[PDB]
């Protein structure tokens, strides 16, 4: 209404104008005022005049919280000591609240780095957890300085909203926008409230990013005394690295209390439920067989037909198609062939063991290399198959368990910090032979051995290969194939500074600063890091045409979640190898029309390296539109290298380590065919 | 110009209309809240409320928006412009802009170019209807005078705004002939509300006749100032016609 | 209430060009679309209906056959035109909304029957037709168009305009008063621009009072201009 009646009455400083004054704004503030608070010119007078001194403090911080201000408002709140669904307590504590408290928890955030702010938040904990707004509290409470038990002193009753809200939209900005050092409170503190809650199976990823046995063993416990089972022992088994699996089979091999983790959870049932009920529920058409098995020629369409058998696994007809198959292809179609039935026989050990024992102790050396590997695909936990094949390796110079070496230690580092077989492997490190696939196999089985580690290691072994590495700097396929071991022993790093140790010891001519560079590469699994993105924006014109590629490359790996960011106009320029970048770039997702449309630009190129690359991406992001592009590379095709790639994304056209490493390895194609012989092997498929 | 202080008398309707055009002005953030989008228009059917333009120059006045009729009443018929994409386009390059036709407000030759013009109308409202460049494009129809069958027959209210004004405030009547008043030399001694209160009945239109009309006998007496008797005389100069 | 339903005709207009697996090897082909129609027609219940298509894919939208009576009677050679555009996108998606002497009237239908059945063409782009009624038109229609088939517009099943409700209530701003159950249940035959139209009138009365929270009484007391505009004419 009208303000003159009202409007002298603060004006004179006496005690009873201020003791009936005040409880008249406080009787207006229900809605705040009538007005957005203009008297301001007449009340900043009082703002300096102070017994009832929280009342002139309380209308003090509401006007100066009122109109504008940014550092004045909290302070009449500190020193007020507050004492004292409606309209009044949901505005002042809500809005005048939220905005108070925001910039209290900001300037003290940032001001300072006093238990004010820890009551104040606790007050500000309980009335926000009496007016129950969602993910707004919490979206504000982020921030604050405590991160601490806080949250189970406010998971008491709304566990799904706080669960899936909280942890949803807060787990994905904390992988996103908050760095790593609060996503560890978010891995204890969720240890905390979904520990003593329910939901057992995110309290699994929990353990995929904490990677700890004791999360492991409480929920082996407290899910072993509620009794499906074989559903989490699938994912369980999927989503455990190689650390806390054999950290779990040893716990569960001291004691496991059941029989079931190491009967149920030792090997052979994450499968035993897969092969019976694929072969049961799903039933393959043998036209594949007729075509992809009738159109074989040029020694390179029969490589094709050793994807296609060598990845196969319902029918096994081309198998039991009589013999000589595998000599009318090459010496790496004797390894594709040889390692066929090992891949297709993940499951009845007596009955691989039985199939694989005849092509053991054969004539040929790619039949017994190649039948050592497959002893060394059927299984990952009989580990019975080291004595025969490591028995023989010490030679040194030049023998058949060179490519013995290959497939047994290859498959052996697929089956599996192994103290024994890695020391088996040092004199293979330093033996150096001129077959670079036995550094590959032996770098990337330790490699592959090692990955998870906590924060890396650096242990003499690898140090000791990376002195071996500076010692020549010939054969430069060792600074691109050791550098994926190297990395891959790096990973599973959370606070490692052994990224900046290479950048001081391994820092000398581009080789082995490429080296660098790949341990840049797996050195940035992904955080709050904004830095690297403006430094990747200037490091993007870069002479070295080959540390854009794997660095660049990353992009992959590092924004694999947020893939919102991930298309740029990078195809626009004119480095083709920045095309061929995006073109690895795209992944194995669900394949949304923009990949797609990336591959209807890219798919279309000259060199055999772009069409060659293309369909791999392709066909790898999109596993029902499979025929129709298919039909493209017909109009666009109709050499033998893109024959033999065109049949194989033919067959396969249809966040573990264990499916990030074989693709990340098979990024060096464009070389020599000796690469085709590892290539049928990869583990990246189930 | 006519601002405000030259149109008066439709305090509710400008109340009720600025939801309907000055929202996308200085509030267009409701879009999630509310969901609203944008109308065909609006229209006044009725009587000649003297000022039916006014009121558009009057909002759009206050948008800082420009004004570009169709029919081009005042020598902006071609110098804008098959005549028919160079008013989009104009109206793609100023994205504020309201359209009001005034002109149009033999049945053999006159309804044909007045059929190119409807059908000119109808082909932009299926353009605005498909697709749309930029916002605060909205059109306003004319309902004042007897020849107006089709905007009134093709608009019911079904999609469109409907507003009844046959009594739009009795200010139509009083306070906008008071601004009929200031603009021409008007005298200290006169009573516009018993002479405006006082004409019911025959039209809305009586501001404009008693003082076109009373213009005569202005120009007949040559008095320097207007006098209360000459609209008086106007009344009758008007309802004689009726 | 419509999402099996939604996806079975999703699946029926989704199968060619995309999952060729089951559409050309199995030797599916139903190379003549489907006919569609709403009782409260106004184009967005079918247009919401047939939105999902639109996500990722070309469209092309002809609503109304007025084209023919507002000028001389030229005839289906803009049918012809629309078919040999079409022929050049065949990527696309036709889709006819509206579809409303005497001598010339029957031999062009006709030559529009044959011509919408395709004689000569095959499965090269598929055609949707829509209108208010289908009782009005000739039943001579169904045969071309409709040979796979046909759905009518459900029921107020409480769960329809219940999950549209939440789409557009995703954001709002609601007291604890405002029932869900009298809402969708009183309403029957209303599209989504309706409860779209009463939510936005509802929410505009309540910002009348600076009000950024819509209540229940002010929700019905703006369902009352609606309400009683129905019934007024």
């Amino acid at each position: 209404r009208d303000k003159a009646p009202v409007q002298p009455q603060q004006s004179p400083a006496a005690a009873p104008g201020g003791t009936d004054e005040k409880p008249s704004g406080k009787e207006r503030r229900d809605a705040g005022d009538k007005d957005k608070e203009q008297e301001l010119s007449e009340e900043d007078k009082q703002l300096q005049d102070e017994l009832y001194r929280p009342a002139l403090e309380e209308l003090r911080r509401q006007i100066r919280s009122s109109t504008t201000s940014m550092t004045s408002v909290p302070k009449p709140l500190k020193f007020l000591r507050p004492h004292y669904n409606k309209r009044f307590a949901a505005d002042i504590i809500s809005v005048l609240a939220m905005t108070m408290s925001g910039e209290r928890e900001c300037l003290k955030y940032r001001l300072v780095g006093a238990g004010e702010v820890a009551k104040e938040w606790q007050e500000l904990d309980d009335a926000e957890k009496v007016q129950r707004e969602p993910l707004l509290t919490l979206v504000k409470e982020i921030v604050p300085l405590l991160m601490e038990i806080e949250q189970v002193d406010m998971l008491e009753k709304d566990i799904d909203e706080n669960a899936y809200a909280k942890v949803c939209l807060y787990l994905t900005s904390c992988v996103n926008y908050v760095p790593e050092p609060e996503n560890s409170a978010l891995l204890r503190c969720a240890l905390g409230v979904f520990r003593k809650f329910s939901r057992f199976p995110e309290a699994l990823r929990l353990a995929l990013m904490l990677n700890d046995m004791e999360l492991v063993e409480d929920i082996f416990t407290s899910c072993k005394d509620v009794v499906m089972l074989g559903r989490h022992g699938v994912f369980l088994e999927l989503s455990e690295d190689v650390e806390e699996y054999e950290d779990l089979t040893e716990i569960m091999s001291n004691v496991q209390l059941n029989s079931n983790f190491l009967a149920l959870a030792r090997e052979l049932d994450i499968m035993e439920p897969k092969v019976p009920d694929d072969i049961y529920k799903t039933h393959l058409e043998n036209n594949r067989f007729g075509g992809s098995g009738s159109q074989v020629d040029s020694a390179r369409m029969n490589l094709a037909s050793s994807f296609v058998n060598g990845f196969v696994n319902q029918d096994k007809l081309l198998t039991d198609d009589g013999n000589k198959w595998l000599y009318k292809n090459k010496d790496h179609g004797m390894l594709s062939a040889a390692a066929s039935l090992g891949m297709i026989l993940l499951w009845d050990v007596d009955g691989g063991l039985t199939q694989i024992d005849k092509y053991l102790y054969s004539s040929e050396d790619y039949i017994k290399s190649g039948a050592l590997l497959a002893c060394g695909i059927v299984n990952s936990g009989v580990r019975n198959e080291c004595d025969p094949a490591l028995a023989l390796l010490s030679d040194y110079v030049l023998h058949n368990s060179n490519t013995m070496r290959l497939g047994s230690i290859f498959g052996l580092g697929l089956a599996y910090n192994r103290e024994d077989v890695l020391t088996l492997l040092l004199p293979v490190m330093g033996d150096s032979k001129s077959s670079m696939e036995v550094a590959g196999v032996t770098a990337l089985a330790c490699g592959m051995i090692a990955v998870g580690s906590c924060n890396g290691d650096v242990t003499s072994t690898i140090l000791q290969t990376i002195m071996e590495k500076s010692e020549t700097e010939l054969k430069d396929t060792y600074a691109r194939w050791l550098p994926l071991g190297l990395g891959l022993n790096h990973l599973g790093k959370g606070e490692a500074i052994e990224a900046i140790l290479a950048a001081l010891e391994v820092v000398s001519e581009p080789f082995r600063s490429f080296a660098n560079t790949l341990v840049d590469v797996c050195a940035y699994a992904g955080s709050g890091n904004v830095l690297k993105v403006q430094q990747l924006l200037h490091i993007c014109s870069e002479h070295f045409d080959s540390k854009e590629k794997e660095e660049d490359k990353d992009k992959k790996e590092k924004k694999d979640k947020d893939k919102k960011e991930a298309p740029a106009d990078m195809g626009a320029h004119q480095g083709v190898a920045v095309l061929g970048i995006a073109l690895i770039a795209m992944g194995e997702e669900i394949g949304a029309e923009m990949a797609l449309r990336t591959f209807g630009h890219l798919l279309r190129y000259g060199e055999p390296t772009l069409r060659r690359a293309v369909p791999l991406a392709l066909a790898l992001i999109s596993v029902s539109h499979d025929a129709d592009p298919e039909v493209s590379y017909n109009s666009i095709f109709a050499a033998r290298l893109a024959a033999m790639l065109r049949q194989l994304a033919q067959y396969h056209a249809k966040k573990g380590t264990l499916t990030l490493c074989p693709y990340h390895s098979d990024r060096q194609l464009m070389s020599q065919v000796a690469v085709a012989g590892l290539l049928t092997v990869l583990v990246s498929f189930l | 110009d006519s601002t405000y202080e030259m149109i008066g008398g439709l305090d509710k309707q400008i109340k009720e209309i600025k939801e309907v055009i000055e929202l996308p002005v200085k509030h267009p953030e409701l879009f999630e809240a509310l969901g609203i989008a944008q109308p065909k228009g609006v229209l006044l059917y009725g009587p000649p409320g003297t000022g039916k333009t006014l009121l558009a120059r009057a909002v759009a006045h206050h948008t800082d928006c420009t004004f570009i009729r169709v029919s081009g009443s005042e020598l902006v018929q071609k110098f804008i412009g098959r005549m028919v994409r160079e008013l989009f386009v104009m109206a793609r390059e100023h994205a504020p802009s309201i359209i009001f036709m005034d002109e149009i407000d033999r049945l053999e030759g006159g309804s044909g170019g007045d059929s190119e013009v409807q059908r000119t109308m109808l082909e932009l409202l299926n353009q605005l209807d498909g697709f749309e460049a930029t916002k605060n494009i909205k059109v306003i129809m004319a309902t004042n005078r007897i020849d107006i069958l089709d905007s009134a027959l093709l608009r019911p209210g079904r999609i469109d705004r409907k507003i009844e004004f046959p009594p739009p405030n009795e200010e139509a009547r009083l306070d906008i002939l008071k601004i009929h008043s200031r603009k021409m030399n008007l005298t200290r001694g006169i009573n516009l509300r018993k002479i405006a209160e006082l004409m019911p009945g025959a039209s809305g239109a009586e501001v404009k006749g008693v003082c076109t009309e009373a213009g005569m006998y202005a120009l007949r007496e040559r008095r320097v100032h207007v006098t209360q008797e000459d609209f008086e005389m106007a009344v009758a100069k008007v309802m004689q016609k009726d | 209430g419509l999402d099996n339903q939604i996806q079975e005709i999703k699946e029926s207009v989704e199968l060619p060009l995309t999952h060729p697996e089951y559409y050309e090897e199995m030797g599916i082909k139903p190379p003549k679309g489907v006919i569609l129609y709403g009782p409260p027609g106004t184009g967005k219940t079918l247009l919401a209906k047939a939105v999902a298509n639109q996500t990722s894919a070309t469209f092309l939208r002809v609503v109304g056959s007025e084209l023919i009576q507002k000028y001389l009677g030229d005839g289906p050679k803009l049918v012809r035109e629309l078919f040999r555009v079409a022929e050049e996108h065949a990527p696309s998606i036709v889709f006819i909304d509206e579809i409303d002497g005497e001598r010339e009237i029957q031999r062009t239908m006709l030559e529009l029957l044959n011509q919408l059945d395709g004689f000569d063409s095959r499965g090269d782009v598929k055609v949707i037709m829509a209108t208010n009624r289908i009782e009005t038109l000739d039943p001579a229609l169904i045969r071309p168009g409709r040979i796979d088939r046909k759905i009518e517009f459900p029921l107020p099943d409480e769960k329809t305009k219940k999950r549209i409700f939440q789409i557009h209530t995703s954001r709002m701003t609601l007291a604890d008063d405002v029932t869900l159950d009298d809402l969708i249940m009183a309403k029957d035959d209303l599209s989504g621009a309706d409860i779209k139209a009463i939510c936005t009138e509802a929410g505009l009365m309540a910002l009348r009072e600076r009000r950024m929270k819509v209540t229940n009484e002010d929700f019905k007391k703006s369902k009352e201009n609606v309400l009683y505009k129905k019934q007024e004419g």
